[PDB]
């Protein structure tokens, strides 16, 4: 089936440039439109561009609002889609989306719809600098039980930009995991992670988060303790 | 431009309703009028395009109407999974403009929430700080308080609350509440105190750890 994988999201300062690109597989990439469509934090879609295929000449249209500022180009050759940013603005701030076009419009109608999404590779304009996360253990205090169940915890403090990754136990426990979104508090965000296992398997068995937060290039364990 | 606007932001719907979401378009647009579904982790699929046709793939339950600039996506018979934003799409002239977006809750039975404490780590302390966690898991309706005492005072200052998204499984929420003090203030008390007031109890629920038996 079809992937559609982004990459080269980050940190840039206001007026600065970045480079997106999205491997493709799974499908005929040659024969297809491609698109960028991005999402401002807490906000809707907004479609960025489009490159149609080499049987059209690649023709290329973009939104006013990035028109003569951002570059979409293609390499079919290697399956890849790529978003050359440059004077980048604040508002540029977006999580983005690599897009494959609806195919044959004879089948699927003249008008224009986006048939596949990526996940979105995350582009942060911000003035700010880079900040590692302090990641702290999350353990019960000694002395109180409830046979049943216990809740064990990481805390992930005063990072920029966004996002971190929190697993737990290299994401062998998925099914029992809280992710508490990320608060910004003077210029810096802080969130937590939670995961509830078994009154028997720990503290017997042991309990770890991963923390990754790729713009600092951090990887930090917390393993729990008593 | 073509404006395209969902005059519903939210909305909060049962298991095996009918849900329905407008879409107003700013001038004609041919039918050329899609709408997508993204998920809480924000994971976009289409549903609908062309006004009415199904993507194959996607459940019959999920249907579209309209002409002209007035249009309409309905959820027949709800189910756990529809939990998610949806947004429509003209795709008749360029730009291609998205309406904002239909936030859609799915209601579930009232729940209690779990509550937990967490004091400062050493590694935190060491560094001069102190930030101490409660979590207050898998409760409905979303609406919550949770007060900080310390040594029965309340306290407001430093204080930062997180809600989950609604679980996709079971439809609960959960929040963190985080007290940030320095290391001196937190030496300074001895009782931390989490409360959760919630309309499924008429009293609060209560976590709470001693500092100098931690």
């Amino acid at each position: 089936e079809v992937q559609l994988v982004e990459s080269g999201g980050g940190l840039v300062q206001p007026k600065g440039s970045l480079k997106l690109s999205c491997a493709a597989s799974g499908f005929t990439f040659n024969t297809y439109a491609m698109n960028w469509v991005r999402q401002a934090p807490g906000k809707g879609l907004e479609w960025v561009a489009r490159i149609r295929s080499k049987s059209n000449n690649y023709a290329t249209y973009y939104a006013d609002s990035v028109k003569d500022r951002f570059t979409i180009s293609r390499d079919d050759s290697q399956s890849m889609l790529y978003l050359q940013m440059n004077n980048l603005k604040t508002e540029d701030t977006a999580m983005y989306y690599c897009v494959r076009h609806r195919g044959a419009p004879l089948y699927y109608g003249n008008g224009a719809w986006f048939a596949y999404w990526g996940q979105g590779t995350l582009v942060t304009v911000s003035a700010a600098k880079t900040t590692p996360p302090s990641v702290y253990p999350l353990a019960p205090g000694c002395g109180d039980t409830t046979g049943s169940s216990v809740t064990s915890g990481c805390l992930v403090k005063g990072y920029f930009p966004e996002s971190v990754t929190v697993t737990w136990n290299s994401g062998s426990l998925s099914s029992s995991v809280h992710t508490f979104p990320a608060l910004l508090q003077s210029g810096l965000y802080t969130m937590s992670s939670s995961v509830t296992v078994p009154s028997s398997t720990w503290p017997s068995e042991t309990v770890t988060c991963s923390v990754a937060h790729p713009a600092s290039s951090t990887t930090v364990d917390k393993k729990l303790e008593p | 431009d073509i404006q395209m606007t969902q005059s519903t932001s939210s909305l909060s719907a049962s298991l095996g309703d009918r849900v329905t979401i407008s879409c107003r378009a700013s001038q004609d647009i041919s039918n050329y009028l899609n709408w997508y579904q993204q998920k809480p982790d924000g994971t976009v699929k289409v549903l609908i395009y062309y006004t009415s046709r199904l993507r194959s793939g996607v459940p019959s339950r999920f249907s579209g109407s309209g002409s002209g600039t007035d249009y309409s996506l309905t959820i027949s018979n709800l189910e756990q999974e529809d939990i998610a934003t949806y947004f429509c799409q003209q795709g008749n002239t360029l730009p291609w403009t998205f309406g904002g977006g239909t936030k859609l809750e799915i209601k579930r039975a009232d729940a209690a929430p779990t509550v937990s404490i967490f004091p400062p780590s050493s590694e935190q302390l060491t560094s001069g700080g102190a930030s101490v966690v409660c979590f207050l898991n898998n409760f409905y309706p979303k609406d919550i308080n949770v007060k900080w005492k310390i040594d029965g005072s309340e306290r407001q200052n430093g204080v930062l609350n997180s809600w989950t998204d609604q679980d996709s499984k079971d439809s609960t929420y959960s929040m963190s509440s985080t007290l940030t003090l320095t290391k001196d203030e937190y030496e300074r008390h001895n009782s931390y105190t989490c409360e959760a007031t919630h309309k499924t109890s008429t009293s609060p629920i209560v976590k709470s750890f001693n500092r100098n038996e931690c």
